[PDB]
């Protein structure tokens, strides 16, 4: 159903001719997909209600958290040979730089 | 800007139960 | 998120509830990026196919949460909407491109143990992390299963 | 099931 606290999931990045042969959906360079292939065996994604959310990345150089992506959309969740989408946030980033001078 | 450092964890050396995992992953 | 775990407390301090005023309840994630600045995905606020249209005063961010259902006293903060932004360029009509809109908060709040903000990529910083198979990082209070 | 969130946030 819903979960009572937060949920969390770590996901690798997919190279993107498998994220846009999972879809006849028309796939941009401000996105990219997530999940594990169907071989792999591990399963996790992203969900209704999960949209908006941050996609991080830890960085080895500084230790710090950076956002990558926004949760963005998926074909149904969790599914084999599927793979969940994420805003590009830095192809993004003159826009954020934009919107936030005023 | 202190942004992306945690309270609980970074700032306190302290590391999440899976953030291991993703440092793995950069192979 | 579908196979998951359950966050630890202070594990996503940068991680926002957007919430429905009108009946009260769950819309979407957003991130914590400065004292005064949420960033989500522009569905959440406009997806016409869907009805969903959402303008400030239909909307709070709560800050600092773990629970989902809870009101977390003494925990979160809850801010209110002075500005919302969508990119001019968003593509709900076909698939979503450009998915980005940023809140922007009336009052700043005050950093805490549970409250933090995230950073954003440089060039560089997405340069080198941003490769098939390095792994990311997705959080969220939406559904456990698809249906 | 939300949990009624205070009256001062309008
Ligand atoms: C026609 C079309 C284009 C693009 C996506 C879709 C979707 O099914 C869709 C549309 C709008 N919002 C969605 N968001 C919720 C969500 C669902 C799944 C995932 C995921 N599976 N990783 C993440 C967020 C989806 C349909
Ligand atoms: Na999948």
């Amino acid at each position: 159903g819903q979960p009572s606290v937060l949920q969390v999931v770590n996901l690798p990045i997919v190279e993107r001719p498998v994220c846009k042969d999972s879809t006849r959906i028309r796939i941009t360079d401000n996105m990219f997909c997530a999940g594990y292939k169907p071989d792999e065996g591990k399963r996790g994604d992203a969900c209704e209600g999960d949209s908006g959310g941050p996609f991080v990345m830890k960085s080895p150089f500084n230790n710090r958290w950076y956002q990558m992506g926004i949760v963005s959309w998926g074909e149904g969740c969790d599914r084999d040979g599927k793979y969940g989408f994420y805003t590009h946030v830095f192809r993004l980033k003159k826009w954020i730089q934009k919107v936030i001078d005023q | 800007a202190d942004c992306g450092l945690r309270p609980l964890f970074e700032k306190k050396s302290l590391e999440d139960k899976t953030e291991r995992e993703l440092l793995e992953s950069y192979i | 998120i579908v196979e998951g775990s359950d966050a630890e407390i202070g594990m996503s301090p940068w991680q926002v509830m957007l919430f429905r005023k009108s009946p009260q309840e769950l819309l979407c994630g957003a991130s914590l990026i400065s004292d005064r600045w949420v960033l989500t995905a522009a569905h959440c606020l406009l997806y016409p196919p869907w009805d969903k249209n959402f303008t400030e005063n239909d909307l709070l961010v709560r800050i600092g949460k773990h629970s989902r259902t809870r009101y977390e006293r003494n925990i979160e903060k809850i801010s209110m909407l002075e500005k919302i932004y969508i990119h001019p360029r968003y593509n709900w009509r076909e698939n979503l491109d450009r998915d980005i809109a940023l809140m922007k908060l009336k009052k700043p709040v005050a950093f805490s143990d549970y409250i933090h903000p995230v950073c954003l990529p440089d060039r560089e910083t997405a340069a080198s992390l941003l490769q098939a198979g390095y792994k990311g990082r997705v959080t969220g209070w939406g559904n456990l299963k698809e249906t | 099931d939300f949990e009624e969130i205070p009256g001062e946030y309008l």
